[PDB]
């Protein structure tokens, strides 16, 4: 919609190859990224996306570019492995947003969390307030941690909230089969 | 300062260079050379090189425009 | 406990310690030397073995303490040589 | 038509890696240079240039 | 003779200056970041000749050594333009400022490795660590992180050397003492560390010292030397004898000059 | 007039690239800054695509320059183009009718741009051969008879006017240079050097004695007659030999 | 010592020159002209110098 550079966090981990999603969690993610990139790009050609991984070991797959093809290629080669690396993922994306390869835009992170994240809440809230100063927004689309694990993440959105521009959004869907029609909200 | 001046002179002429063959030394810093173009000149030569260890059969590099034995 | 001042030592002291005879040590050093546990030469003019060190000696701690003072003496000696050079002219090879 | 003309020469000998003997036909014998884009493998003793 | 090695690095003077310029111009300095770049050049049989370089941006975290940001794509595209300009420009390695190493040094390395197994890492500090050559080169592959005391010398192209000039025993001895002092500092340091239960427990470090002492120096001291010395004076005695003769020979040629000058002057009327 | 200031680093950058270019024309863009029209600073330069046909007015590539500027901007060193360089290697420092045309295109874009020319083949003298050019553009080209001159400068434009070439030094780059020689490795290199000579001395001695024996009968024979260029050479030769022996002596 | 240095800087300046042809004088004439046959070239009448 708006003029914004989004760093896309893909969650590649061992819950993401499991068939509690039809057919494969990576495939369900894959459709969702695709819908979001085309909607945003269609609004303006100025928009940019970078990709980073929230799991295994944090890596920036791509910096700012406005092209769907890279985005798609990465997901096809993967057999997802890893464990959750959430705190650092926020931190490497955050640093990347500061300086660009694209255009002077607003900072958004769109993230899929298909795995059971457990954080040290106290440090996390400190990092939440540091983001708020730079006025950085994060959107988590979460499944695979409602009915198998806690919703610490509600607190994460809440803490950052103090205004709408940091009030962010938690989009919660059950761990059972869901196909992105509601995962694109 | 003396040294500095000595650096400049070796530079002044550099490649490409034309060939001539030494006819004779007329006197101090003057020579008759015959160029291999086949035009003979009476020429200047710079003091930095021996003037009687030069053979009368020695081919020599002279500048083209100034015609002095480099 | 200082630098080496020699490494010639005769059979007699070793043979006593080892509790094998004078004849045996000659054959033995020769066995040792094949392996290169011993680095050394055998002098048959006073029946002494000149050794050459190569021993590890793992964990020194006390020797290290001494080592710090000896090195220190060394820094000063070169320094004196330097002063004299400074005083007179400029080393130009040309 | 802008492009430069090509003079024919033979190498007498190689003096330095920068100096060559050529006996050209714009003028007489000359000592000449050579491009630093050109191979060493092409330096071969007595060739047409 | 000059020191040579199996692999060797030659780094051009142009390259070095470029880093000096990069540090002041990027203007990011005053945050005390690593100034890092990629080095380019010419390599052959076993010689790295660092023909070129280009700076790379980087932003690292100033409270995390795990969080740092670098872009691959920047390297491909720029490399591509360089190939287009000059094709004699291969990827040799990279540079970091130093003067200390990081854990993260390992992290920049993994990437350069891929492009060529040999990636030189040059530690370059303008700010003078050393009063000889202030640039030192290491070549590193992980086991852990290795180093190599590979020579660094300044070779040049014809143009580069003239430009340098446009801009413009005793040396041995100052350096020699310097080296002694650096080791000296390390022993004091070691003693302190051992006293206060700090990681050093390296076997190698004690091992090197012991052998070294056995030998002794011979530009000072006599203790181990004295037996060798007996031969030594006799050889020196002969060199000197030769020297004597030649001084007379020189003196003689000077006489010939004087007599000629005298004659010439005397007959003229005398004028110098 | 005008003064263009070329960076310390800059000259070396220019020379390398042109030398590779030999003997074909190379051009690039110059970056730096303008203050008034009195001073021109050249911080940096970049090359554009190569040509064996020669530079042309349409030989500019828009993508290349645009793209590079972004990448330089990212590194934290943006600037505008102050003008352009073109090479003449021994084709005379004086600009061709073709280059003026080229030069006019840029100046249509600018309000004033500098042409820097290097002759790289005449740069192997061992000191600089660089020229800086502009067009005849009055203002202070007007600064035999007195009404004749002002009108002549006015009437006719686009004649060759070389201008002053300069630089400004920078202390950090100056110091770096001094280090690159030394009468890390150097520490070892010095010590080594002292050692190596002593071993060889046995051989050196023999050669050193040989020269002296040949030289002596000659000076006697020459004594009789006038002088010639070998007598002197022979005398000079011996002087140097001796100096070399001292250094061998010095090492212990 | 200074005189010699001045001799050196001078020398660089002069050196850009253009040479002289060798000829042989066939015979002198009283017009204060000489007929010369130049060796690869032709013969000319030329006007003597001052000295």
């Amino acid at each position: 919609m708006v003029l914004e550079s989004t760093m896309v966090c893909v969650d590649n981990s061992e819950y993401m190859r499991n068939g509690d999603f039809l057919p494969t969690r990576l495939q369900a993610q894959q459709d969702a990224v695709n819908i979001v990139c085309h909607s945003k790009t269609r609004s303006n050609p100025e928009n940019n996306v970078g990709l980073i991984t929230l799991a295994n070991d944090c890596e920036v797959l791509t910096t700012l570019t406005p092209d769907t093809g890279r985005i798609l290629s990465k997901l096809h080669t993967v057999q997802p492995k890893g464990k959750i690396t959430f705190c650092t993922g926020i931190r490497v994306a955050h640093l990347a947003l500061k300086h660009r390869q694209g255009k002077n835009h607003k900072m958004r992170i769109i993230a899929f969390v298909g795995s059971p994240v457990e954080d040290n809440e106290k440090d996390l809230v400190k990092l939440a307030k540091r983001l708020k100063k730079e006025k950085v927004n994060v959107d988590i689309i979460n499944f695979g941690e409602e009915e198998v694990n806690t919703e610490k993440l509600t607190a994460f959105v809440n803490t950052l909230n103090g205004k709408d521009g940091t009030g962010s959004h938690l989009v919660t869907v059950p761990p059972g089969p869901s196909l992105a029609d509601a995962l694109i909200s | 300062e003396f040294l500095h001046a000595q650096e400049e002179v070796k530079r002044i002429q550099s490649i490409p260079l034309v060939i001539g063959q030494f006819l004779e030394a007329v006197d101090q810093n003057t020579a008759i050379v015959g160029s291999t173009t086949g035009s003979n000149y009476y020429v200047r030569i710079l003091s930095t090189i021996d003037r009687e260890l030069l053979k009368p059969n020695a081919s020599v590099a002279l500048h083209k425009h100034s015609n002095a034995l480099v | 406990t200082r630098p080496a001042n020699h490494r010639q030592l005769t059979f007699e002291e070793i043979a006593k310690s080892a509790k094998i005879t004078v004849n045996e040590v000659e054959l033995l050093v020769m066995k040792a030397l094949s392996v290169g546990l011993v680095k050394g030469s055998i002098d048959e003019v006073d029946k002494r073995v000149h050794m050459t060190w190569v021993q590890p000696r793992v964990l020194d701690l006390q020797q290290i303490k001494g080592m710090k003072d000896r090195l220190e003496f060394w820094c000063t000696d070169v320094k004196s040589m330097e002063m004299l050079v400074e005083h007179q002219a400029h080393d130009i090879l040309t | 038509l802008q492009s430069v003309g090509q003079i024919v020469g033979e190498v007498l000998k190689q003096l330095t890696e920068e100096k060559f003997i050529v006996k050209a036909t714009n003028g007489p014998r000359y000592v000449v240079g050579c491009r630093r884009q050109l191979d060493k493998s092409k330096l071969k003793p007595g060739t047409r240039v | 003779m000059p020191e040579l090695a199996v692999q060797k690095v030659v780094v051009h003077p142009l390259v070095l200056l470029s880093v000096v310029d990069h540090f002041n111009r990027i203007g990011k300095v005053g945050n005390q970041k690593r100034v890092v770049g990629v080095l380019l050049g010419s390599w052959q049989k076993k010689v790295l000749d660092v023909s070129n370089s280009f700076a790379v941006p980087f932003d690292e975290d100033d409270k995390d050594d795990s969080v740092w940001f670098l872009d691959h794509d920047y390297l491909e595209n720029m490399y591509g333009m360089f190939k287009k300009v000059n094709a004699r420009e291969r990827i040799v390695g990279w540079y970091h400022t130093g003067p200390k190493l990081h854990k993260n040094d390992i992290a920049i390395n993994e990437l350069m490795k891929r492009y060529c197994p040999n990636s030189v890492l040059v530690i370059i500090d303008v700010k003078p660590k050393d009063l000889g050559l202030p640039t030192e080169a290491y070549i590193s592959v992980e086991e852990s992180k290795t180093f190599e005391h590979v020579t660094s010398e300044i070779g040049a192209e014809e143009a580069e050397e003239v430009g340098v000039e446009h801009l413009l025993r005793i040396t041995n001895q100052v350096h020699g003492l310097k080296g002694l002092n650096s080791k000296l500092l390390d022993i004091r340091s070691y003693l302190e560390k051992v006293a206060t239960g700090k990681l050093p427990i390296n076997h190698q470090i004690i091992y090197q010292l012991q052998d070294v002492f056995n030998l002794l120096p011979d530009v000072s001291l006599q203790e181990f030397v004295k037996a060798f010395y007996l031969k030594t004076n006799d050889q020196m005695v002969v060199v000197y004898l030769a020297s004597l003769i030649r001084s007379v020979v020189a003196l003689h040629n000077l006489i010939n000059n004087k007599i000629a000058n005298r004659d010439a002057e005397k007959k003229e009327g005398q004028e110098k | 007039a005008e003064q263009v200031y070329i960076s310390s680093l800059a000259l070396l950058k220019m020379l390398k690239h042109g030398r590779a270019g030999v003997p074909m024309e190379v051009m690039g863009l110059m970056l730096g800054e303008f203050v008034d029209d009195y001073t021109v600073r050249v911080i940096d330069v970049f090359a554009m695509p190569q040509s064996g046909t020669g530079v042309s007015v349409e030989a500019v590539d828009p993508v290349f320059q645009a793209k590079m500027l972004d990448m330089l901007k990212q590194t934290g060193r943006p600037e505008m183009v102050v003008g352009w360089y073109h090479s003449h290697p021994g084709f005379g420092c004086w600009l061709s009718g073709v280059d003026i045309n080229t030069q006019q295109s840029f100046e249509a874009l600018s309000e004033r741009a500098v042409a820097v020319v290097v002759d790289p083949i005449q740069s192997v003298k061992g000191k600089v051969v660089i020229d800086a050019f502009r067009l005849i553009n009055a203002n202070m080209m007007v600064l035999l008879n007195k009404p004749s001159i002002q009108a002549l400068i006015h009437g006719l434009n686009r004649h060759y006017y070389s201008i002053t070439i300069n630089y400004r030094k920078n202390e950090l780059e100056q110091k770096m240079l001094l280090n690159l020689h030394k009468k890390y490795s150097e520490h070892c290199k010095h010590n080594e050097s002292v050692v190596k000579e002593m071993l060889e001395l046995a051989k050196n001695y023999n050669k050193a004695v040989e020269e002296e024996d040949k030289m002596t009968p000659e000076q006697l024979a020459i004594k009789n007659v006038g002088k010639q260029d070998p007598k002197r050479h022979l005398e000079e030769h011996v002087d140097v030999l001796m100096t070399s022996n001292i250094v061998q002596c010095l090492a212990a | 010592l200074n005189a010699k240095v001045r001799l050196l800087r001078e020398e660089l300046q002069l050196l850009q020159e253009q040479g002289s042809y060798v000829g042989e004088v066939v015979r002198a004439m009283d017009k204060k002209k000489v007929l010369v046959k130049v060796h690869p070239e032709g013969k000319f009448v030329v006007d003597v110098d001052k000295n």
